[PDB]
RNA sequence: UAAUUGCGAUAACGAACGAGACCUUAACCUACUAAAUAGUGGUGCUAGCAUUUGCUGGUUAUCCACUUCUUAGAGGGACUAUCGGUUUCAAGCCGAUGGAAGUUUGAGGCAAUAACAGGUCUGUGAUGCCCUUAGACGUUCUGGGCCGCACGCGCGCUACACUGACGGAGCCAGCGAGUCUAACCUUGGCCGAGAGGUCUUGGUAAUCUUGUGAAACUCCGUCGUGCUGGGGAUAGAGCAUUGUAAUUAUUGCUCUUCAACGAGGAAUUCCUAGUAAGCGCAAGUCAUCAGCUUGCGUUGAUUACGUCCCUGCCCUUUGUACACACC
């Protein structure tokens, strides 16, 4: 309907969680190049940040930006209802978390050392580098690498 | 008593019974005028018995049609035959033939479907195959 | 107890029944006689009954190791 | 009053007849009447392999029972009405009679 | 013309297409003789329909689709390769704003367009293959009215579902500019350097 | 770019290894009773009429 | 002339009537809005976001209007849809059945739509006259 | 692993999404000549990106530059209103 | 293909050799006789045999016809 | 001729089975019998808008009339009918007309003689013989396995995107299944984002689930040629259901991670009209689990109407050193 000509402020790609964020499309999209975030969280997380979902990423001040990176590094004070959550009873202190860009393959791996510490069947199914979730491996996932 | 008919149109599975009488002359598809059957392309194949034989027949008429089963596209066809068969019908009991006899050629030179419903049917699926014909698939090696 | 009564009854045109002249056949080759005779016994009875045609098929072991099967019969038997 | 007679046989000949002696029973009883109210016929599929084993070219087999169901409403003093059902059986003939 | 009221209000533009003069959604039927000799009565016209959709039976007989209408064999090749299969009423909004931009760019009646199109495109030779042996051997031969016809059906909509894979101009535009190119004659629509290539083959093999 | 229109008069029969390829003979519009036999890829029907980039064929069967 | 809900197109109606109810925005609004997919095949929360809790009334405004009586489970079967369960084949599934169930209760408190007997929701004449004078709205605003 | 094919790349073309004041008063003088216009129009010619063809599209209709014939969704047909 | 049975061409000789001061060229009145003058168990048959009867008619009404 | 189907010829005449005939199903019946467990119209009560007659509805003990649509039982109809060609001018074939239907009307069911050393003793308290028969190869309990993965294949499902994905609206089927000494198909109310839980109800069923408000579809919007909002494999955390028991996750749900795949090489399969193809739904197995099958409906193409080139089949003649017969 109408079209504004353009701002000096707007900018290419950014910085946000030490991640690669992707200006130049949609912000709804645009965070879900940061791991941890996907297409609901975002969509949710910039509701509550009252910002318009229509504006380009690239074209964003700054009061904004933080904020939105605040409702992510904590999700629980700004009413999300904690099933929206990556990683809730965590494995060590029974809390709601929501991992994040270099903590959501950080959680991976130690998981995952866990388990083969523990000398559980999934760790040790890890450790050799099968499926895992009981899928059956006689026809498929041949070439795993 | 009233002067009024009724009749019907078909297609694969789709019936409409159209009940035509005297009347100023309201065109209803179950429970909505002829400008609400929303495909809004085959929205004008419904006005095509109407717009072959002009609107001022349709003036004291009124028909009101109540279609059932079958999909979007086969109601539609079964409304354009009841409509039809309706108007063919009412001039049968009431009026002359000099009408009807000028209805059926208009009709039956442009789409004869329009009073007869088209034997297609269905053929049954067999066995060995997804349809009627296909067949799955034969290996060797 | 009362609710169930058995009626015995003489079958009508008993060389007209399969399952009877089955049993005939079946009794007839345990008791020792020859299956060619015991066979063309019963295909005889059955159109002297008053049928219009009769086969009686033996399969199995007769005579051999390896199994065949004999096909007696005669008049005429339509199959579709 | 207001019995039923409902009559689900498979054999369709057997079921008119019963049906028919029914209907002019109380035609000769002078009574006013629901006439035979005929249902839809129930087909029963069942769908096999004809191979015992798993063998051979995969050839099906729908075998299938056609369930014929029929009812008669009628209105008569209960003298009469235990009349009906001492009479009109036939083989395969299921005959029932509810009351109200 | 004469305007009437009734019970259910008939809008006008209806009106007009009803009694004035029996058309398409918008375009008339007449002044449509096509140019082209020989594809006379296997191209139709004259037999005006409001829509591409009837549904007719044409299967039944051998010459029997010749007698359909030349916009319906356009949407019943439009609904093609896979997924499209049936959904003909896409096929049907798809030739309405195809039929729209041939009225916008070249103003002339967009079914004047396409049966210029269809006869332009039409192979009148092409190559069939005699037994081969060692090597296959390609002879020319001459191509069949009815042929003619539905091998230009199949080259446009083919070079239309090709345009519009993969790049953001939509089926509608892309089916235009190819039937305007077609109409045309530029050896830049796909159906026109078909035609060429197939009869430069049935001349190098006679 | 010569062109000639024909016109089937009676058609002949099928021929080709896989049956595609129908013989015909034609009789032409222009240069009216003067007629040759030719071959038709696709279905060809009588009171067709067909246009050839050359005239100076006999059809001989594939 | 007499007017009703037949006699005019559905989508514009619809739109009418969440706009209306936008105007006014005074039916209910339940709390977890602009979080949940109003579907379990649906995927990610509907596009809109400023409403759809009107959008749906609405629809469900006119459906009542056309039947007799519908409950919840009848409007999971409408507003379902197919789900792409990734690599398995569509299925159909079933709407939400809480945002349907809030919309008929917020439905019920304006007194737009009330219960019936054999179970279920009726429209009343309270509740047709506010469909009915949109509906008449719904063709004078071509003019 | 293998391809059976080449698979070659495309030439990675560089769609602007936002406008600016050079891009605005473009597209003032430049629709008309146009004999048709679409979103496809606006993305084959100048390099805006598709969203802002349709709102730039929606904008040139409420000052009124081109004119309606259809207006279906996913094909939008516009002509210069002389 | 429309070729008549022996059993269908049978029984219209047999009828045309017994009947001929019977019934005639059209068809309707022939199976309306033809199926009290001959038991014929199916409804199909006996459509068949009176057709080939009317058929024989019309070749018996130009010229003789062998058999 | 679809057909050793028929015309006919004739050292053969009269026959029998197979084909056909037959049966089931899909089409037509405003012709018969009827039908609150299917409907339709009118009359009552009542809701609203316009009010001026009207329009859209609701209503089970409000009745009245009818069977066009819907269910059946008994029937009728189509035999290539009529006409025009062609053929020793016989069987027939081709075109047009009428007709609901004129590819034996469509699709099936049944289906000969002779065989295969086809498959099955893991369907059978059908089995001959051989083996075993109390630390049994009997039966039963516990825990595993049948899923195990360096790889090779077959049937399939999702896709590689704008003829699109996603969100709102619109809105339509048919085949069919369902509780007794059991606990089935579930409507309605309430809670929960969801899956699901709870209080009830109807149905032993044309009556209730169920108009199975299915999905592809239509219409408005967002995206925009970017492995991108295409695609959703592989993982991580949690919430529920079934079951005594789910760990090598039964299934469903919520969030996150977002791999190949840019239309597929040699090759190869199915198919002539409501058919292919797209799309779902019911049933089967089932406590739970369909990417399978058997069917049903929705949308609905293109291209031959031919030939024997390839792969095969039938009949005659012909040559054969072949007979477990060209492997
Ligand atoms: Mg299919
Ligand atoms: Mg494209
Ligand atoms: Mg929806
Ligand atoms: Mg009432
Ligand atoms: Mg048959
Ligand atoms: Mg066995
Ligand atoms: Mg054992
Ligand atoms: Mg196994
Ligand atoms: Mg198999
Ligand atoms: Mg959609
Ligand atoms: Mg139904
Ligand atoms: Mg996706
Ligand atoms: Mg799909
Ligand atoms: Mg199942
Ligand atoms: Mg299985
Ligand atoms: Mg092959
Ligand atoms: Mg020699
Ligand atoms: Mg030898
Ligand atoms: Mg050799």
């Amino acid at each position: 309907s109408l079209v504004v000509q353009e701002q000096g402020s707007f900018q290419h790609i950014l910085r946000l969680l030490n991640t690669n964020v992707d200006g130049n499309i949609k912000i709804v999209y645009a965070l879900t190049t940061i791991k941890g975030v996907g297409r609901r969280y975002s969509n949710l997380v910039c509701k509550k940040a009252d910002v318009d979902l229509h504006k380009r990423a690239g074209e964003l001040t700054q009061e904004e930006l933080e904020r939105i990176v605040q409702i992510m590094q904590n999700p629980t004070h700004y009413k999300i209802p904690a099933w929206f959550l990556n990683r809730q009873n965590d494995i060590t202190d029974g809390k709601d978390y929501h991992t994040l860009a270099n903590n959501v393959e950080s959680k991976l791996r130690d998981d995952l050392e866990r388990l083969k510490k523990i000398r559980a069947h999934r760790g040790i199914r890890h450790f050799w580098g099968l499926r895992v979730r009981g899928q059956h491996t006689k026809t498929t996932g041949r070439r795993r690498a | 008593a009233v002067p009024s008919v009724q009749t019907f149109g078909k297609k694969k599975s789709a019936t409409a019974v159209a009940h035509v009488k005297a009347g100023k002359g309201l065109i209803k598809v179950n429970g909505s005028p002829i400008t609400l059957v929303e495909p809004e392309i085959l929205r004008f194949k419904v006005y095509e018995p109407l717009l072959l034989v002009g609107l001022d027949k349709f003036s004291n008429i009124d028909i009101r049609v109540r279609v059932t089963g079958g999909g979007h596209v086969s109601q539609v066809y079964a409304i354009r035959q009841a409509i039809a068969k309706g108007l063919v019908a009412y001039h049968q009991k009431y009026v002359d033939e000099q009408s009807k006899n000028e209805l059926k050629k208009a009709f039956t030179s442009y789409d004869r479907t329009l009073l007869i419903a088209d034997s297609r049917r269905p053929e049954p699926k067999k066995f060995g195959g997804k349809g009627a014909r296909s067949r799955f698939q034969k290996s060797y090696r | 107890p009362g609710t169930i009564v058995l009626y015995a009854e003489r079958v009508q045109d008993r060389g007209l029944s399969a399952v009877a002249q089955a049993e005939s056949m079946k009794f007839k080759l345990l008791n020792g006689l020859a299956i060619r005779r015991a066979a063309y016994g019963v295909v005889r009875y059955v159109m002297e009954s008053g049928a219009k045609g009769c086969e009686v098929v033996v399969s199995g072991k007769l005579r051999a190791a390896r199994a065949k099967a004999m096909k007696f019969a005669d008049g005429f038997l339509i199959h579709s | 009053i207001k019995i039923r007679i409902t009559l689900t046989s498979t054999k369709v000949k057997q079921l008119e007849n019963v049906s028919s002696n029914i209907v002019k029973n109380a035609e000769q009883h002078n009574l006013v009447k629901k006439g035979p109210v005929r249902l839809p016929t129930k087909v029963l599929k069942i769908s096999t392999r004809k191979t015992p084993n798993g063998e051979g070219s995969k050839t099906w087999e729908t075998y299938e029972m056609r369930i014929h169901k029929r009812y008669i409403d009628l209105e008569a003093p209960v003298q009469i009405v235990k009349r009906i059902t001492q009479i009109t059986i036939e083989p395969g003939v299921d005959v029932e009679v509810v009351v109200a | 013309f004469t305007p009437v009221v009734l019970a259910t209000p008939i809008p006008e533009e209806v009106q007009q297409a009803q009694t004035e003069i029996k058309l398409f959604n918008k375009w008339s039927f007449e002044e449509v003789e096509v140019k082209d000799a020989s594809l006379v009565d296997y191209v139709q016209v004259r037999q005006p329909i409001f829509v591409a959709h009837t549904a007719g039976r044409y299967a039944n007989k051998r010459f029997r689709k010749a007698q359909c209408p030349i916009i319906e064999r356009l949407t019943n090749s439009l609904m093609m390769n896979g997924r499209n299969n049936g959904k003909k009423l896409k096929a049907v909004r798809i030739i309405k704003h195809t039929l729209d931009i041939i009225n916008v760019l070249t103003d002339q009646n967009p079914i004047q367009v396409v049966v210029d199109a269809i006869t332009n495109t039409g192979p009148r030779e092409d190559t069939t293959r005699v037994g081969g042996g060692g090597a296959a051997r390609r002879q020319a031969v001459d191509v069949s009215p009815l042929r003619r016809v539905n091998q230009a059906i199949a080259l446009l909509t083919i070079g239309a579902r090709e345009a519009a894979f993969r790049n953001i101009k939509t089926i509608a535009e892309t089916l235009a500019e190819e039937l305007i190119n077609a109409a045309k004659g530029s050896s830049t629509s796909y159906a026109i350097k078909k035609k060429d290539e197939l009869e430069r083959v049935a001349k190098s093999n006679r | 770019t010569p062109v000639t229109l024909a016109k089937v008069i009676k058609v002949l029969g099928r021929t080709g290894s896989r049956g595609g390829v129908t013989q015909v003979r034609v009789e032409f519009l222009e240069d009216t009773s003067r007629t040759i036999v030719r071959n038709v890829k696709g279905p060809v029907r009588e009171n067709d009429i067909l246009v050839l980039m050359e005239s100076e064929r006999e059809a001989r069967r594939l | 002339p007499g007017v009703s809900v037949r006699d005019v197109a559905a989508q514009d109606f619809i739109n009418a009537y969440a706009s209306f109810l936008q105007r006014q925005g005074k039916l209910e609004v339940p709390g977890y809005v602009d979080i949940v997919k109003t579907s379990s095949g649906n995927e990610m929360p509907p596009q809109d976001a400023e409403g759809w809790f009107y959008k749906r009334a609405a629809s469900v405004a006119r459906h009542i209007y056309m039947r007799k009586q519908v409950g919840v489970g009848k409007l999971n079967k409408l507003y379902g849809g197919a789900k792409s369960r990734g690599v398995r084949p569509y299925k159909h599934i079933d709407a939400s059945g809480s945002i349907n169930r809030k919309v008929l209760q917020a439905l019920e408190k304006i007194g737009i739509v009330e219960i019936s007997p054999k179970g279920g929701r009726r429209i009343s004449e309270n509740g047709q006259r506010d469909l009915d004078r949109i509906a008449a709205q719904t063709l004078e605003e071509d003019e | 692993k293998k391809k059976w094919s080449k698979k070659s790349m495309k030439d990675r073309a560089q769609h602007a999404v936002i406008l600016d004041q050079e891009k605005y008063d473009r597209i003032l003088k430049e629709v008309p000549t146009y004999r048709y216009v679409s979103v496809s129009v606006l993305v084959d010619r100048l390099k805006i990106g598709g969203s802002l063809a349709r709102i730039a599209l929606r904008h040139l209709e409420k000052e009124g530059i081109i004119k309606p014939i259809s207006k279906h969704s996913k094909q939008a047909i516009y002509t210069r209103a002389t | 293909g429309r070729v008549r049975t022996k059993t269908v061409k049978r029984a219209s000789k047999a009828l045309i050799e017994r009947y001929y001061p019977k019934l005639t060229l059209d068809f309707q009145t022939n199976k309306r006789l033809c199926d009290e003058i001959a038991t014929i168990q199916s409804k199909r048959l006996r459509n068949k045999i009176a057709g080939y009867t009317t058929h024989l008619m019309k070749r018996i009404q130009k010229g003789p016809v062998r058999g």
